[PDB]
């Protein structure tokens, strides 16, 4: 790998510089190099990995949705035949997106998840595995689409089981996992009732635990609780 | 789209 | 080149799709492929070329300025030594920026400018040559920095001479050229008085010609006149 | 920064 000759600490330093410069592709390449050094990631370093790939794949998903919408309109009655170009370019963006997801899933499988023993790291990585299978599911249409969906579900479910056993209901990693698994139910699994039930139960059980928190922990937890409420407002 | 983190 | 097998019309079609998807690196690669087909560009196609590289190099300049600022702060008294990483990463971004500028200048030299006979295309391309030498000048510090600055000046000057002879004072290409040459004077050539004089004279001579214009031409010209006024307000 | 087009 092109980052093999750079110090782990220098890769982390440059990931933070890339974030400041809004150079998220660079940030992801630096964090990929850091993971491939083979040492476990700290809490801060896990955040940097999350931020880098969230921004990269988020831009790809946004672009894929624009192109897919144009493609759908071109396949409407009375639409003028414009040739293969829209499908080709949507496929190009889709293929790059799948490549990014496969890269992230590869880092989690080699070997972030198997070395993560603490609940905070293990739930973080398993949620991430669910997320990037979810992005693969968003563009999937083939023989393995159901298996891609079930790979997302299985990763999310394992993260949920651990988070319920090992973390308080206000833990931001637990809350963020529930937020995203709820979105998986709504948008991927055709299960809006499960999506709404999960978001509501997660919100209510966090509300009841806020009294235990410091001001700074309260801020983190209520921030994600508001995202749960926002989704519930969208869905009801 | 709905919020995710 | 990787676009050699794709039809010119398909490259233009996908450049417009990439613009809709805000995929400006793709847009630039498609327009580079279109230019390399060897045919002259239409007015619309020149716009697409401008848009693609403006967005790509604009992001690189923004990132370079963030990193350069961090680097300057690290070289202040009482700043803790953090190692070579900031300089290395600034150099990396700087090198990619220079690569983009060299690519654009290469397209103009092979062979867009020499085949451009109409004032509208020739002024557009020569202004573009001035612009991308200006971006090279922004990061230049070596033996050829004065020569880079003079390459920008010379391209701008040739475009100005043609635009004054062949275009009305409200022509948007002429106005945009004067806007950017004025910025060259202010930010690159250490000539704020020339910058202000050019922006003011350009604004006043366009104002006096607006009465000749249709509503739609008036909108284009006054839009750029307001950019001249904005710069004048910044500078006075 | 100043405006350019
Ligand atoms: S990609 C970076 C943004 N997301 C997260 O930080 C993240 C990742 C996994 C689970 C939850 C969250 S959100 C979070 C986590 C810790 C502290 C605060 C917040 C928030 N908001
Ligand atoms: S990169 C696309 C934006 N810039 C320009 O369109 C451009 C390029 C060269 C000279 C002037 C201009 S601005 C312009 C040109 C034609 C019509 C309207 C406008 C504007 N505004
Ligand atoms: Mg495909
Ligand atoms: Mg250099």
């Amino acid at each position: 790998g092109a980052m093999g000759s750079m110090e782990r600490a220098s890769l982390i330093q440059k990931a933070k510089l890339a974030e400041q410069a809004e150079r998220y592709e660079d940030m992801a390449a630096f964090m990929k190099g850091a993971v491939e050094k083979g040492e476990e990631l700290s809490n801060e370093e896990r955040n940097l990995l999350c931020v880098a790939y969230k921004n990269v794949v988020g831009g790809q998903r946004a672009a894929w949705r624009v192109l897919s919408s144009i493609e759908q309109k071109s396949n409407e009655e009375g639409s003028e035949e414009k040739g293969p170009e829209v499908r080709e370019y949507r496929e190009k963006v889709e293929t790059e997106l799948q490549g990014v997801c496969d890269t992230v899933l590869g880092l989690l499988d080699s070997h972030l998840i198997k070395e993560a023993g603490d609940a905070e790291s293990r739930v973080f990585y398993l949620k991430m595995k669910g997320d990037y299978y979810r992005y693969l599911a968003e563009v999937a249409t083939g023989d393995d689409k159901k298996r891609i969906i079930d790979s997302a579900r299985s990763a999310y479910q394992e993260a949920m089981d651990i988070s319920k056993k090992e973390m308080p209901p206000t833990n931001p990693i637990r809350l963020g996992l529930a937020l995203n698994f709820s979105v998986f139910h709504y948008e991927i699994a055709n299960s809006p009732e499960e999506a709404i039930s999960l978001a509501k139960t997660t919100f209510d059980e966090a509300m009841a635990d806020l009294h235990t928190l410091s001001e700074d922990s309260y801020k983190d937890s209520t921030l994600i609780m508001q995202l749960l409420r926002d989704n519930l407002t969208l869905w009801t | 789209f709905p919020a995710t983190v």
